[PDB]
C-alpha cells in the first residue's frame, strides 16, 4: 500500500511490507527513513529512534517490520523507505526497498 | 507477416536518448572534481546482450543486460563529495516492460588493484524479479549502488542541448540494487544536482 | 532522323530545377526544428525510372518514378508544427503530358522500428489515371500526403541565389495521394510558408 | 465544373463529382471544406455543420455528395474542395478529391 | 633552304591575341548575367585544322577552322539583353589572306536537349569565297550569327592588362555567316559595350 | 562601290549588290537598314517603309534590289547595309550581306 | 582463490605519485640553473625490478630496485649551490613494508669521463637491513646521498596541479646511503626549497 | 708540378660576377616594359665552351664561347625604347687575355616565327682577332649588337645587393660585332641608364 | 631512544648508538649535529667542539659515541644526528646515522 | 692614334684606321659621329655633313677615311668613333670601329 | 682494472667548449663583412685524430690534429678589415698536455682557383716540439696564422648564452704557425675585439 | 726569461733566445715589437729603429739577436715579442717566437 491517508491525531501504520525471522536478525540491519533524514534504525538487535520521533514511534517486528505512530501531526506528511540489509558473508547486502507515502488531512 | 517492433539499426549518433539506470561507486582513494574527457566507452549489442564498457577515475566499469531489446547510446560521469562515483547511462527506448538481469564488473586499475575480491548477486530489492552478479576486481570500492529505470532521478542536470530524453514514470519498472563493504550504513547516496557531470567518449 | 526531345545528360551541379512533388509526413516522435546539414539524398536515373533516397530526421524515404523523361535534381526538408517533415522535390523538366506511377517507401531508422506495416496503392485523388505503390516499414507514421505537379504550393521560399525554379500552372497536371493512419482527418497539411526549409547535401 | 457563378440570393449548387453507394457510407467520410475552414463534415453517418453554414446547407447525398446553399451572400466567394474517403483495413485512404469555386455578382 | 614563315610553337600562356571572330547565339532559356568561372575552353590543333570546344550557360560550342595556319589561344563569353550569349574568339596572327572554312556544332546541355535538329552550310554572305558547316543539336538555339575577322566590333572592352590586341582593319577580310529559326528577323545582334564578358579558363 | 557621294537635292542610287530573280522573292526577305535603324523591308512580298523614308524611297527590285532616294538630305548621310534570306527548309539563312556608305556635301 | 594486492598495470600517465627516494649527486664541473627539458627517463619493470634510466646534465643515473611491488612513474629534477644535482623518483604506492636492495649506477657523459672508477656495496645506515651496490664510471662524482621513503623531505614543492602525492611518515621505513669522495665531510646536503626542479619527459 | 690557375668548381649560387658581354636585339614586336620573373636562363659548361639559353619577351637566346676559361652565371634583361631588348651577361672571373669566338643563334617564339632567316658570320670590329657565327630564325629581329669586354657600358645599374662585381678597363680586350636588317642605320643602341633590368631565374 | 625528555639543569646523555672500536677510530669519523648546525666532530682522533658548546660537552667515546650535555638549557630543544663514517679504500662511506631528540620542560 | 692633342685654330686630322676601296664603296657605309651626336655620312656614296660641321670638314676618302677639321675650336673636344658597314647579302655588316679621341689645349 | 680518463662519447649538441685554435687567413679577394649562415662544418673523430672541414667566404679549410683525446665540437668565423678570415675553434677538454702535430689544407672555392700552389711543414715557433703540414691550394692567400692554445686571445666575443667556455692559461701550451706569401711582414694579426663572428653549422 | 725586472737608469738586455749565424742573415728577416708597435727590424742585413727607441737602442746580433737599451724609462714597461723568420723557397716562415717582459721598479 504506497499510499495511505489517515485524520489527524490518529494512529499511523506504516508497513515496511517483509518479514523477518526473529532467528535471523541477528544478520539484519533495518532503516526507516523519510526523504535522506532517519527515523529508526535496528543494527544488529540494537535499536535507535531519532529525537524528533523517540516518543512517538513503536517498532514492531513481526508485523512485517512495521511502525506505530501515535499521535500523528501535520509535519509527519512525507515518503518513508524501508530498507533491509542482510550480512552476507563479508559484506552487507539489501535484501528487501519499500516506499510507503503518508497523507495528513487537516 | 505480422507487424513487430524491432530494436533501431546502430548509428554514429544517437539523439533520442532514455535514462536506463543509474549507478554509484564509492572508492577509498581521492578523486576531487570532475574532469573532461575522462571518461571514455564502448559499446557493443551481441546477441540480445547489450555491453557497456566504461573506463575513467581509476575505475572500469563492464555492465551487461542480458536478453534486451535496448542498445546503449550514451554515458555520463561526475564526483561528488566523499569520493563518489555517479554514472549515468541511456540506451534507446523501452520496448517491454519486463526486468532484465543485470551483471556488473568492477575493476580497480589505478589505485588498490588486485585480484577478485567480490563475487555475489544481488536481488531486485523492489520487485525481486530479476538480479545483478556483481564482480569485484581490487580493495578499492566500499558501497556500490545500482538504479534501473529511476523514477525520482531527473537526468536533465545539463541535458545536451542536440538530444532529446526520455525517463520511467513508473514504479513498477524501477529496480535497486546495492551492497556495502563498510560497516556504516551503505551512505552511497548521491544527490544529482550536487554532481557536475561529463558525457563519456565513444572509441 | 526526326527531331526528338531527349532528357539531358547528368551533371554535377544542376541550375534549371522544375518543382515535381511535395512530400508531408507526420510523424508521433518528436521533431523540434530544422537542421542545417541533417538531410542527405541520393539519386539514379536507371532504365526510364527516376529514384530519390533521402535519410534525415529518423526516416528514410525512397520515392521513385516510373518510366519518366524526369531526373531529379534537388530536393529540400522542412519542420512544421506538430512533428510535420516536408519533403520538396525538384526534377528536370517535363517533356511529356503524362501522369506516371509512384512507388514511395518510407522506413523508420530512429524511433519506432519495425518491419512492414503498412503496404497498399492509393489512387490518384483528383484524376485517377495513375497510381502511388505506398509502404510503411515501422510504427511512427500517422499521416502522409503526397501533392504531383503542384499548383497551388509556392516553391521559391528561400529560392536559392544560383537556381532557377519553374511551376507547374495546370489543374490537370495535379496529382494528389494520401493516407491517414488516425481517426482523426488526415491533417498533414502544413502551410510552406510556416516551414524553414534546407538542402539536402548530395552523396 | 472549376467555377461557377451565381446571382445573389438564388440557390448555389456545388457539386462534388462523385457518387458514393448509400450502402458503403458507413466506411466512407466526406468532407467539404473551404480554403482550410471547415464546411461539412459526414463521418460514418454522423453530419456535422458549422455555424457560419448550419442554416443555409443541405446535403444532398444522392446526387453526387452535392451541397445546396440557399440565400447566397457575397461573403460565401472562394474554393470549396470535396474529399471522401474510404476506410481500408487498419486505414484511411483518400478516393477522391474535387475542387469548385463559387463567384458572387454583386 | 628558301625561307617561310611558320606557325609558333605551343604555350602554356599567350600574350599576343588577334581577334579572329565573334560568334553570338540567342537561347529560348533564361540566362540572366555573366558569371566568373562559368565557361571553360579545350583547343587542338591538329593537322592545319584548328578547333576550340568551349563549354558554359547550358551550351556546348565545337568551331573548327580547316587548314588554316592560326591557333586558338583565348575566348571571352559574355551575357546580354534576350537571352544571348555573345563569344569572343582570340587566336594567333593572321599569316595567309585567304578565307577559311568553318564548322560550327552547337549543343545543347541543361535545357531543350534533343538529337541533331539542324544541319546545313551557310555561304559567307559579305564575298562568297567559303563557307560554314552548321550543326543545332537541340530544341533551344533560335538565331546564330558569325563575324570573321570583324572590323568593326572593338575587342578591347575590358582588355587584359597582360596582354596585346590586334584586330583586322580590311573591309575584304571580314566574313559573315548567320541562320534566324524564329519568323523575326534575325535580331540575334547584341552591342558588345552593353555586354559584360568572362576570359574562358583552358583545362 | 563602298563609298558614294552625290551632291544635295539630287537623286541617290544606293545599290544592294545582289540580283533576286521575281519568281525566287515568294522565299526570301530583303531588309535595308542604316545603324541599327530600320530604312526598308521587303518580307514575302509585303513591302514596309518607315516613316523618316515613307515619301522619298522607291524600291527598285529588278536593279539589283537597289533603292532611290528623291530630294537628299543632310541627315541621311551614314552607312547602309541591305541584306538577304533565302527560306532554307524550316529556317531562314543570310545569303547576301552589303555595305554601301553615303555622303553629302554641304 | 584467496584474495591478494597486486601492482598495477602499465598507464601512458600516472595521476597517483608515491614519493619513493631522493637522489643527490656532486660535481666537480659547473652546472648553473635548471633548464626545462634538459632530463629524459626511461622506465622499465621487468620481474620483480624496477629500472629508472635518467640522462640529463651531463650526467646519466641507472637505478634499480629489487625484489618490489613498485613502479617508477615519474622523475624530477633540480640544480642547487655548489653544483648539486637533486633528484626526486616517484613510483606507485608501497605495497609491502620490507626494506629493498638498491643498485645506482652513476656514468658521466660531457665531462671527465673515464672508466669504472669506483664500485662498492653501502649499508642502509638507519636500519642495516638492505644495501645499495653503488657504481660510478668517470671522474665528476665527489659525492652521492640516497634518502629512501624520506620523511622529513617535501615532495610537493611545485607539485603538479593534475596529480596526487604521497609520501612515508613512519621513520621505520626510512633508508640512507651515503658516499663522499672528498676529505670534507660528505655536505651532499641541499635544501629542497632553495631548488627549481623540472620534471623529466618519458621517451 | 708547377702551380697553373684553374676555372672555380660549379655552384648553387655565384657572389664573384664579372661583365662578360652586352647583347643588343631589336625587334618589330610590340614588348612594352620590364616583367619580373619573365627571363629564364640555363647554363652549361662543356669542355671549354660556355653556353647560356636564355628565355624571355617572346624570344630564345643560344650564346656559347669556344675554349674559355670562364663559366657563365648570370644574366639580366631588359626592355628599352623602339622595342630593344638589352642583355647583360655575366660570367666568372677572365683569366686569359685571348679574344674568343663566339656563337649567338636568336629564334623567335611568339611572334613572326620562320625558318632560319639568316646565318653569317660577323667580323670582331675593334681587332678583327675573332669572329661571331651569327643565326637568326625568324623574320622579327631588325638589329643586333654584341660588345663583348664592355668599358664605357657601367654594369652596376641596380647591382645586386649580394654580390661583387668586375668589369673591363682595357680598350685592347674590348670587342664588338653587328648586323642590322634595316635599310635605316643601326641605332640598336640604348642608353643602359634609360632601362630597367630584371635577373634571369635559374632553372 | 628518539625522544628523551630531562629536567632544566640537569645532565643529558644522547646516545648515538653506535659503538666504534677504538683500535678502528683511527679510521673513522664521527659528527653530532642539529638542525644543520654542527655540534661535535672527531675526524680522525682530532676532536672539535663549537663555541656553543665548547664548555658543555662531554664526548664518551666507549659508551656508543655519546655527548654528554651539563647544565642543559632552553635554547637546547631540537633533534641530533649522529654520522659515523669508515674510510673504506679512497671513499669515506657512511656506516650509521641515528636520529635523538632532545625535549626540554620548563 | 687614340689620343691626338692639337693646339688651337691648327688642323686637326681624325683618322678612322681603315681603307675601303672606291670600287666597293657602291656597297659601303662610312659613318662618322661624337657621343650619339652625327657628324658626317657617306651613305652608298651620298655624301652628308650635318649643320654644327658643314663648313670645317674634309672627309678624305682615299687618306684611310680621314676627317680634317679646319679651325679647331673649344668646343670639338670629344671622343670620335668611324664606323663602316658592308652590305653583305641582304644585310649590313659592321666591317670596321674604330675610335679616336681629340683634346684642345686652351 | 686501473682507472684511465676517456675521451666523451659523441653528441648532437655540445655545451661544454675548450678554445682549442685560433686560425687567420688573409686572402687577396673582397670580402666584405660576417654573414649569418655563411660557413658550414663537418666533424669526425677518427682513430686519434680528429678533424674539421670548414666552408665558407670562398675558402675550404681542412684541419687535422694527429694522434688526440680532444673532439672538435664548435667553430665560429669572422671577418676583419683588409680582407682577414679568422676562425675559432672549440674542442672537448685537453686530457694530456702534450703538444699535438696540426695538418691544414687550404682550397680557393670561389676566386683564384689552381692546382697545390704551396706544400710545406712549419715548425712549432714557441717550443718547436711539433710541426704543421700546410697545404694551400690556389692563389688566393697572401698571409696564413696558427695559434694553438692561445692564452692572450679571449675567446668569449658574443660568448653563446648556452655554452660554457675554458681557454688555456698556461704559456707552456702555447703554439704558433704562420707563414707569408707577400714581401711585407706578416701582418695577419686582426683584433678578436674588432671582428663580428658567427658560428658555423653542423651539416 | 720571461720576466726581466732592471732599476730605472740602467742596462736593459732583452734576449731572443734564438741564435742566428751571419751566413744566414742574408735570408733572415728579424723583427722586435712591443705591443702591436714596432721596436727594430733587420730586414735582410738593413737595420731599422723607430724614433721612440732611435737614440737609446743598440742591436746584439751575436749575442741570441738581443737589444740593449741604454737609460731604461718607466714609460719602457710591457711586453716584447721577438720574431725571426726564414726565407723558405717562395715564402717567409717564422721559424722563431719568443716573449719577453720588462718591468721598471720607481
Ligand atoms: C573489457 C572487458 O573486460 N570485457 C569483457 C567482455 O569481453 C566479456 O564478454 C564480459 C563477460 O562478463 O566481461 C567483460
Ligand atoms: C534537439 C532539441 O532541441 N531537443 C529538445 C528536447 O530535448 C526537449 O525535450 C524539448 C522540449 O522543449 O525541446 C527540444
Ligand atoms: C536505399 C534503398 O532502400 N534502395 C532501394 C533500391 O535499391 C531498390 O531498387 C528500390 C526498389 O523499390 O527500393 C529502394
Ligand atoms: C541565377 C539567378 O539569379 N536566377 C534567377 C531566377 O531564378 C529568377 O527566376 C529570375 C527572375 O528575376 O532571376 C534570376
Ligand atoms: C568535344 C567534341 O565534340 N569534339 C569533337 C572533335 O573531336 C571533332 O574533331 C569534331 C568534328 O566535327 O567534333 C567535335
Ligand atoms: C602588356 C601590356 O601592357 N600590353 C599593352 C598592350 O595591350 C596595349 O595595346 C599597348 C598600348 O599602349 O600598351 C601595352
Ligand atoms: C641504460 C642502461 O645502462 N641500462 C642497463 C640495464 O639494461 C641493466 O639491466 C642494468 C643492470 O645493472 O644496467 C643498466
Ligand atoms: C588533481 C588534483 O587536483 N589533485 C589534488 C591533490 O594533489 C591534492 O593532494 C589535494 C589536496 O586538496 O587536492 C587535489
Ligand atoms: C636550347 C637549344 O637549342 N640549345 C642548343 C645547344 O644544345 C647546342 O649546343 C647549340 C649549338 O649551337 O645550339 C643550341
Ligand atoms: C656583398 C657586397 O656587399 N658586395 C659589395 C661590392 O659589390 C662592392 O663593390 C663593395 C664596394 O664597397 O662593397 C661590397
Ligand atoms: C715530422 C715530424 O714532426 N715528426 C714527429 C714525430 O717524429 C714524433 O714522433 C711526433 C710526436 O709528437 O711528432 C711528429
Ligand atoms: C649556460 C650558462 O649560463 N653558462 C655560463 C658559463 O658559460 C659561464 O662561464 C658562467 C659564469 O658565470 O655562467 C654560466
Amino acid at each position: 500500500v504506497i499510499h495511505v491517508t489517515k485524520e489527524v491525531k490518529e494512529v499511523a501504520t506504516l508497513s515496511c511490507g517483509h518479514n523477518v525471522s526473529v532467528e535471523e536478525l541477528a544478520q539484519t540491519r533495518i532503516y526507516w527513513q523519510k526523504e535522506k533524514k532517519m527515523v529508526l534504525t535496528m543494527m544488529s538487535g540494537d535499536m535507535n529512534i531519532w529525537p524528533e520521533y523517540k516518543n512517538r514511534t513503536i517498532f514492531d517486528i513481526t508485523n512485517n517490520l512495521s511502525i506505530v505512530i501515535l499521535a500523528l501531526r501535520p509535519s509527519d506528511e512525507g515518503t518513508y523507505e524501508c530498507v533491509v540489509l542482510k550480512y552476507e558473508k563479508d559484506a552487507f547486502k539489501r535484501e528487501h526497498l519499500a516506499e510507503v507515502t503518508l497523507s495528513v488531512k487537516a | 507477416a505480422e507487424y513487430k517492433n524491432t530494436i533501431c539499426p546502430p548509428r554514429q549518433d544517437y539523439r533520442y536518448w532514455y535514462f536506463a539506470a543509474e549507478l554509484t561507486i564509492g572508492v577509498n582513494y581521492d578523486i576531487n572534481s570532475t574532469i573532461m574527457g575522462e571518461c571514455h566507452m564502448s559499446e557493443s549489442y551481441i546477441d540480445r546482450n547489450a555491453n557497456i564498457v566504461l573506463t575513467g577515475y581509476g575505475l572500469e566499469i563492464n555492465m551487461t543486460i542480458m536478453d534486451t531489446d535496448q542498445r546503449f547510446v550514451a554515458a555520463a560521469e561526475g564526483v561528488g563529495k566523499d569520493n563518489k562515483l555517479s554514472v549515468l547511462l541511456f540506451t534507446t527506448q523501452r520496448l517491454d516492460k519486463v526486468h532484465h538481469n543485470i551483471s556488473v564488473t568492477i575493476t580497480c586499475m589505478e589505485m588498490n588493484c588486485g585480484t577478485t575480491k567480490y563475487d555475489s548477486d544481488l536481488p531486485e530489492s523492489i520487485h525481486h524479479k530479476s538480479s545483478c552478479d556483481i564482480t569485484i576486481n581490487g580493495s578499492c570500492v566500499t558501497c556500490v549502488n545500482l538504479e534501473t529505470d529511476p523514477t525520482k532521478i531527473n537526468p536533465h542536470y545539463l541535458h545536451p542541448k542536440d538530444k532529446y530524453l526520455y525517463r520511467n514514470s513508473e514504479y513498477g519498472m524501477r529496480g535497486s540494487y546495492g551492497v556495502t563493504f563498510m560497516d556504516e550504513l551503505n551512505q552511497c547516496f548521491l544527490d544529482i544536482k550536487e554532481v557536475s557531470y561529463d558525457i563519456c567518449y565513444r572509441e
